[PDB]
């Protein structure tokens, strides 16, 4: 299964970001929550103006977040994952997220 | 002295409601901080949503900016 | 080794038996040579 | 083998608390709450509030 | 410096949310802090819940009430087995599945039944293994079919259990 | 919080650090990275570095030249203020002498402290992952809960007795 990087991601820390994002040539809308007792990132996907999301996970490291979900003819066959560039211990916190703050979101795409 | 030092004395700055690091709220009951009042013994009071000073009175009864 | 603990707590517990169950009056021996004194015993200040 | 132990402390923590109240009883001054809230004087203080 | 595991009940959670009463206006009424007492705490017996919903879940203090659950999903049945072995044996099925039958790697699955000393092996010429046993505790017949599993395909045991050297 | 390797505030070289413990360092406490940024920010001349003419200061104007001690005084003043994190000046005692023709200013800065953000880039980490258990204690037990519980029984029964 090659895959190719095409795609990276940095949130500014908003509690509550939502942003539209095109990946594959397909279009899908973002939504990124900040929980406190959990210290922790849920992101939510879904289609463009869709009534409710089609997929809502907990974002962690080195975790293939898509992996369950490749049945869907509305979810990326890519893959999605979070790793650091720093420490190798480093978890994913609040404003570490970033191609230079020290955890890099990305997407990467099948060969097809 | 912190809250005091460095302010000129022809200002009048009273020394009431400051908040003075380092002390800790006196805990005593409503009628304990009566008592310590009439003997111009000041205490340091946990307030509403906070903690600061109460009164600038020497021993003598004349308030402290006075002085 | 937890045979050794095992031991004393053996014995700390028929102390502490005889302390609640110290008939009227039982005087409980401990380790350091002290004198504990039954509940019943504790009791006699009440009794008048 | 004996790890039942791990009910025991239910009771080792308790009795230890029931041992205090009765330490502040008997030998208190001129007082003790019990888990019902309600208090017992000490017995130099009950022999003051008594009838005279 | 700070645990990885944030499920934990929240520290001192009733003096929170009294200390949002704006400044101490009803504080000292002993009317008004009764009726929100007895509403907060309802919420600390929930709050307490919500951990043991998600810690007695895992298989280690899992109860046999719901282990079954646990070992159903796995396709290890209780047969006759008793809680304190059951487990075992889910935990030894499970870890079959990352071995590969060495000295070094049968030591290491006899070591988490026996504690560190109770148990050594002996080695033989022609495919002969033996299997020594000094602490015990638990019956063994039971548990004796899987310790044939994760052995070479063509492995002659012995098996000989006593207390002790 | 502006990283930068030390310079040492007594020498002007790079602080590679006591015999002891040689080796190299970035500038952390807000302090010490303000500290340099002024010092490389005056002593450079206006214009005497390449690859940026604008940097630096303008001592030709002043030296050599009859000059007014409180035109130099607002100029020097004005450079401090050109960093983003500096919260005030609090005294300035400019003086000249003519005899010798000299001209020696003094004057100090106050500045904040900030926090760290993030601590992935620099050495530790914050977290305290558990630690696996050794033998067959997780499937048996443990020990220490007798050791305790012995324990707890020896201290009560030395709480009894009056001592």
């Amino acid at each position: 299964r090659t895959v190719v990087r095409t795609f990276d991601f940095e949130l500014s820390g908003y509690p509550d970001e939502t942003f539209r994002v095109v990946l594959d040539s397909v279009t899908y809308e973002l939504r990124f929550m900040w929980n406190e007792r959990d210290e922790s990132w849920f992101m939510s996907l879904g289609d463009i103006g869709a009534q409710r999301p089609t997929i809502t996970s907990k974002l962690t490291c080195y975790s293939d977040i898509l992996a369950p979900y490749r049945y869907l003819d509305n979810v990326p066959d890519g893959n999605l994952y979070l790793w650091p560039l720093g420490d190798i211990r480093t978890r994913a916190g609040r404003f570490n997220i970033g191609p230079l703050k020290g955890i890099q979101m990305t997407y990467s795409s099948l060969i097809e | 002295i912190g809250a005091m030092a460095a302010n000129d004395p022809s200002y009048g700055d009273s020394l009431h409601l400051k908040t003075m690091p380092g002390m800790v709220p006196f805990a005593g009951s409503d009628t304990q901080r009566s008592n310590a009042w009439s003997r111009n013994a000041n205490i340091y009071r946990g307030l509403y949503g906070g903690g600061s000073y109460i009164e600038g009175k020497t021993s003598s009864g004349q308030y402290v900016d006075v002085i | 080794d937890a045979d050794k603990a095992v031991d004393q707590i053996i014995e700390d517990s028929k102390r502490l038996h005889i302390v609640v169950n110290g008939t009227g009056t039982e005087q409980a021996v401990a380790e350091d040579g002290s004198l504990l004194p039954s509940v019943r015993k504790a009791l006699i200040d009440n009794l008048y | 083998i004996a790890l039942l132990s791990s009910d025991a402390d239910k009771a080792v923590d308790q009795i230890i608390e029931d041992s205090k109240r009765l330490h502040i009883v008997v030998n208190g001054t001129g007082q003790a709450v019990a888990e019902d809230g309600s208090l017992l004087p000490s017995v130099r203080k009950a022999l003051i509030d008594n009838l005279y | 410096l700070k645990d990885v595991n944030h499920i934990h009940p929240l520290p001192d959670f009733v003096r929170g949310g009294f200390d949002y009463v704006p400044s101490d206006i009803f504080s000292g009424k002993e009317n008004f802090e009764q009726t929100l007492r007895i509403l907060l705490e309802r919420l600390e017996f929930i709050d307490q819940k919500m951990v043991e919903l998600a810690e007695l879940r895992t298989t280690l203090n899992a109860e046999d009430a719901i282990l079954d659950e646990i070992g159903r999903q796995l396709g290890i049945y209780r047969n006759g087995l008793n809680d304190p072995e059951y487990r075992a044996v889910i935990m030894i099925l499970t870890g079959n599945n990352s071995k590969s039958g060495t000295r070094a790697d049968i030591i290491a699955t006899l070591k988490q039944l026996f504690g560190e000393d109770g148990v050594t092996t002996y080695k033989g010429y022609n495919y002969r293994l033996d299997i020594n046993i000094f602490n015990t505790c638990m019956e063994v017949t039971d548990i004796l079919p899987e310790i044939i599993d994760m052995l070479p395909l063509v492995t002659h045991l012995r098996v000989v259990e006593n207390q002790g050297y | 919080q502006f990283k930068d390797l030390l310079l040492d505030p007594l020498t002007g070289d790079l602080d590679f650090g006591t015999p002891g413990d040689r080796g190299m360092r970035l500038a952390l406490t807000n302090q010490l990275s303000l500290r340099q940024r002024l010092y490389l920010r005056f002593a450079i001349w206006a214009g005497d570095w390449y690859f940026d003419e604008t940097f630096g200061f303008p001592y030709r104007t002043f030296v050599g030249k009859k000059t007014v001690k409180a035109v130099l005084d607002g100029r020097i003043k004005s450079e401090v203020r050109q960093e983003p994190d500096v919260l005030q000046i609090t005294d300035f005692q400019s003086t000249m002498d003519v005899v010798s023709r000299s001209y020696k200013c003094f004057f100090t800065v106050v500045t904040a402290e900030g926090e760290e953000i993030s601590l992935a880039f620099v050495g530790e980490d914050e977290y305290q992952y558990p630690t696996p258990p050794e033998s067959n204690v997780q499937l048996c037990g443990d020990e220490g809960v007798i050791i305790n519980f012995k324990n707890k029984l020896y201290y009560l029964i030395n709480f009894r007795l009056p001592k």
